[PDB]
RNA sequence: CGAUGUCGGCUCAUCACAUCCUGGGGCUGAAGUAGGUCCCAAGGGUAUGGCUGUUCGCCAUUUAAAGUGGUACGCGAGCUG
RNA sequence: AGCCAGGAUGUUGGCUUAGAAGCAGCCAUCAUUUAAAGAAAGCGUAAUAGCUCACUGGUCGAGUCGGCCUGCGCGGAAGA
């Protein structure tokens, strides 16, 4: 019942600006989830966004339960860039490495459905194939 | 055609009487009686209505599927009938029932008074809602579009009457 | 517009228009506009086709012009008596016979080049019809 | 799909009723998509991805595919029962699986054959191989 | 702007008839331009045609002189210019014979 | 309303019918592409 | 491989071809070889859904004229002008 | 061609509908007001002046509107000239 | 054809933008769980959010679909 993943980097305690009303939509508050999240985000490393679930109860009693950091940021650190590619196939941005891309998949395993991380991995190959990033 | 061939169930207490073209079905709710079209062949077996074409008759099947579907809605008609429910939407907009003469306030400067038919019979469970019960399907959609056609839902703020099943598109006055 | 860089004649006689057309296959492209009906093609008539159906196709592929307009027409000015010799010419046409391929394409598919054949065709005064290349 | 597919399916079912010898039943009338992810997930995790849910009950696709062997389960084609084939292990424990995802939030519309495997009843038969 | 052409044509009887078959028939060429104000009417000629084609190119010489009498104004306006200069208050100040500063 | 000599499906809610001897576009979606023959 | 049922024209020129044409047939003949040309009239839908094949002008045909099978390839056809129909063909012996 | 008198005005019209107003209606980039466009509709109605011989047009001020055409560009054995 | 469900993961693809998250535009337009799902066809927003669609499975249970050639009709079609 609106489960919605719409937050930031969890840099920035209350969020107000990129998300704003939506986080606000129901009688719902700004600070219980600020609070939440920021009591999650004690036992990782700060400035990484953090996917939640979020089912808005009627008793004003949310249950959350948070998901790994996106793929997106990590095959970002993986690169070592902030820019992935603009008109990617003409000109070639950076080159990435398989074995290393079996490392980020092994490790966020546990919560993709995924048995054999073989997949994931040439998952994430595509990913990296779009994202301008030729392995 | 291939409503045609489905034959009408007639549930218990569903008193049939076919003659010619002329077919009066009765039941628990009321009486309905119907002509048929020429080309249509109607028989009753032992529970059941069955539709075909008679020999010689270009349109035959399309007139028994248009007996069939008709002389089913007898049948649910005699025996549960059928409800239309119209919603008033906007401020001031209301419905009142006197026997049979529905009072409207729907926005105008003189009262709007809707006489019924025999069979049809109208309440409002609030003042915005107006539903309507009756045996005939046709009689009482016909009446639901008469009130709906007192003041036309409009496409600004979907004010007026309007079916409740009725989805009312909604258009933006682009400044 | 397409018009004879010379002639060697500058008015021709109006003569007439029976018979069945000759370039009847295609023959350069893939796909064709044949003309069913008979009549005359302007200049104006054939550059608005082919302006349509260069426009569907997106500039691609390639397109010929199998008619070329070569009968100039005369036409005397506004409010002149009949005689006084023959009007000048106004503009060319191509004489259209029954099963003249009047346009070609290709590489394109066929859906594209019938889409693109169907809106030359709506600019064109004869009934026209699609048709592909045959083997033999 | 032509019929050239239909008989690679066919094929691929005979194969695979042949090679595994127990197997569990489903009937998705309130099946979720949730549940259907967890029957996966639970598969994929306890082996590869040979185990699907596949859906071909018909009354001339399962029951034409069954006389290979297994030919009790013709009688099942009727009301849309469903196949999840277990290959390898004596007796797998995925049966009592389908027990807990119809006692989790599901109509009740499976009804549990079991198919009787070892020749038993319908009734759930919670000894297996410990 | 080059307002578009969008001529509009009224052909209507002429002005100083002088016969019966003139004072009956209708040969004068009225003219208009729309967005435009230009209005003409071109009757020099025997017959319709002509004056329609003289009332083409008198619509396209009337926007014409519109157009010079406009440029001739901007050309009023500039020389205008070279007589309203304050030789005061300046917006910016170069020295030297090399404009050294701004 | 629009009256035209070449009445078309303009989407995928257009239909064909022919009431009264006449060819109609009824469109559900779009009252724009009503149409009648005419 | 395609099979054409053909007949031995009674009759041959101009009007007894329109004749053909008009009667959902159309004229054909079979030449080449020391044997002199066969003149066959053909059934016009049965040659047109043959033909409509890629392979009806490339691999080798057999007409079958008074319980006769003649070997023979689609040497070349004359089409209607601006109609999807077939006014002649020639068969030369294989 | 052993004569079918022209323009305009006046008087008196009559018909058409491709409708200016009034009437009905669809769509609208139709909130309302006011519009735009199309469809139906010919019952009735549908300016006075200044200038010019004018028709027209421009202008002034009206009007619900100041329709478009046919009628020997209706109407001189009806008038004017 | 109607009827029941899914229509997801990477991903909220990166930019330039004021913000762009399928739907402002450019390009890539791929890969995964795969009965099935387009880096998105449409609707929806400030951007989201959100509703259909593609496809797919389920029920029903005999025809169905659109191209071609053709005969005869229909609209297009207003005047004193
Ligand atoms: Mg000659
Ligand atoms: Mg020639
Ligand atoms: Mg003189
Ligand atoms: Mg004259
Ligand atoms: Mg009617
Ligand atoms: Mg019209
Ligand atoms: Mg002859
Ligand atoms: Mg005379
Ligand atoms: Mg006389
Ligand atoms: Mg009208
Ligand atoms: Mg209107
Ligand atoms: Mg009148
Ligand atoms: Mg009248
Ligand atoms: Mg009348
Ligand atoms: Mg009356
Ligand atoms: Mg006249
Ligand atoms: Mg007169
Ligand atoms: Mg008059
Ligand atoms: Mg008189
Ligand atoms: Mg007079
Ligand atoms: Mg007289
Ligand atoms: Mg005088
Ligand atoms: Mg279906
Ligand atoms: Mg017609
Ligand atoms: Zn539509």
């Amino acid at each position: 019942q609106a489960y919605v993943k719409l937050q930031v980097a969890a840099g920035m305690a209350n969020p107000s600006p990129p998300v704003g009303p939506a986080l606000g939509q129901q009688g719902v508050n700004i600070m219980e989830f600020c609070k939440a999240f920021n009591a999650k985000t004690d036992s990782i490393e700060k400035g990484l966004p953090i996917p939640v679930v979020i089912t808005v109860y009627a008793d004003r009693s949310f249950t959350f339960v948070t998901k790994t950091p996106p793929a997106a940021v990590l095959l970002k650190k993986a690169a070592g860039i902030k820019s992935g590619s603009g008109k990617p196939n003409k000109d070639k941005v950076g080159k990435i490495s398989r074995a290393q891309l079996q490392e980020i998949a092994q490790t966020k395993a546990a919560d993709m459905t995924g048995a054999d991380i073989e997949a994931m991995t040439r998952s994430i190959e595509g990913t990296a194939r779009s994202m301008g990033l030729v392995v | 055609s291939r409503v045609a061939k489905a034959p009408v169930v007639v549930p218990a207490g569903v008193d049939v009487k076919i003659n010619g073209q002329v077919i009066t079905i009765k039941g628990k709710n009321g009486e309905l009686t119907r002509t048929l079209n020429d080309a249509v062949e109607v028989k009753h077996a032992d529970n059941t209505l069955t539709f075909g074409p008679r020999d010689g008759y270009a349109d035959g099947w399309a007139q028994a599927g248009t007996a069939r579907a008709l002389l089913n809605s007898m049948v649910i008609g005699v025996t549960e009938g059928f409800t239309k429910k119209l919603q008033l939407v906007g401020v001031g907009y209301r419905a009142a029932v006197k026997g049979n003469v529905i009072n409207l306030s729907l926005g105008f400067s003189h009262p709007v008074d809707h006489q019924l038919p025999a069979g049809i019979t109208a309440e409002c469970p609030t003042q915005t809602e107006i539903v309507l019960k009756g045996a005939d399907k046709q009689v009482i959609g016909q009446v639901a579009a008469d009130l709906r056609a007192y003041r036309r839902p409009e496409p600004y703020k979907g004010k007026g009457v309007r079916y409740a099943d009725e989805v009312v598109r909604t258009k933006e006055a682009k400044k | 517009m397409l018009q004879p860089k010379r002639t060697k004649f500058r008015k021709m006689h109006k003569g007439r228009n029976r018979g069945l057309a000759q370039g009847t296959d295609v023959s350069f492209g893939s796909f064709g506009l044949k003309a069913v009906g008979r009549g005359r093609l302007t200049a104006r008539q054939i550059e608005a086709a082919r302006r349509a159906m260069t426009r569907a196709v997106k500039r691609q592929g390639k397109i010929w012009i199998r008619v070329f307009p070569d009968k100039p027409i005369t036409e005397k000015p506004l409010a002149v008596r009949m005689g006084k010799g023959k009007g000048n010419v106004e503009y060319w046409v191509a004489l259209i016979q029954p099963g003249k391929v009047l346009y070609e394409m290709d590489g394109v598919p066929e859906e594209l080049a019938r889409e693109a054949f169907k809106l030359a065709a709506a600019k064109l005064p004869i009934k026209t019809t699609f048709v592909t290349k045959t083997v033999m | 799909a032509l019929n050239l597919q239909d008989k690679q399916a066919i094929v691929a079912e005979v194969s695979e009723v042949a090679k595994g010898a127990l197997s569990a039943v489903v009937a998705d009338s309130r099946g979720v998509t949730v549940d259907k992810m967890t029957e996966l997930r639970k598969a994929g995790r306890e082996a590869g991805v040979y185990m699907r849910v596949v859906r071909n009950t018909l009354l001339r696709r399962a029951v034409e595919g069954t006389p290979f062997e297994c030919l009790k389960d013709a009688f099942v084609g009727p009301t849309l029962i469903a196949y999840s084939m277990e290959h390898p292990g004596a007796a797998a424990r995925l049966f009592k699986e389908f027990a807990k995802a119809n006692a989790k939030f599901e109509v009740k519309a499976a009804a549990f054959e079991g198919e009787l495997i070892p020749a038993s009843q319908i009734d759930r038969l919670a000894t297996l191989p410990t | 702007q080059e307002q578009s052409d969008a001529i509009r044509y009224e052909t209507l009887r002429s002005s100083g008839p002088g016969g019966q078959h003139v004072n009956k028939t209708d040969s004068a060429v009225r003219a208009t331009h729309l967005a435009s104000g230009i209005s003409v009417k071109v009757q020099s000629e025997r017959s319709q045609h002509a004056n329609k084609r003289l009332a083409r190119l008198l619509i396209a010489w009337k926007l014409e002189q519109q157009q010079q009498e406009n440029s001739a104004a901007l050309k009023s306006q500039r020389r205008m210019f070279h007589h309203q200069i304050e030789r005061g208050n300046p917006r910016r100040t170069f020295t030297g014979m090399a404009f050294i500063e701004g | 309303m629009k009256v035209r000599a070449s009445v078309k499906k303009l989407c995928r809610n257009c239909k064909i019918v022919k009431r009264d001897g006449v060819i109609r576009v009824i469109c559900s979606a779009e009252p724009k592409h009503k149409q009648r023959q005419g | 491989m395609f099979t054409i049922n053909a007949e031995v024209r009674k009759e041959q020129g101009k009007g007894a071809s329109r004749r053909l044409r008009a009667a959902n047939k159309f004229p054909a003949i079979i030449y080449g070889g020391k044997e002199a040309p066969l003149a066959i009239e053909l059934d016009h839908d049965k040659v047109m859904n043959m033909q409509a094949k890629a392979e009806f002008y490339s691999e080798v045909l057999t007409i079958v004229v008074d319980g006769k099978e003649i070997k023979v390839k689609a040497q070349d056809v004359q089409r209607h002008p601006y109609k999807p129909k077939l006014q002649h063909i020639d068969f030369v012996r294989a």
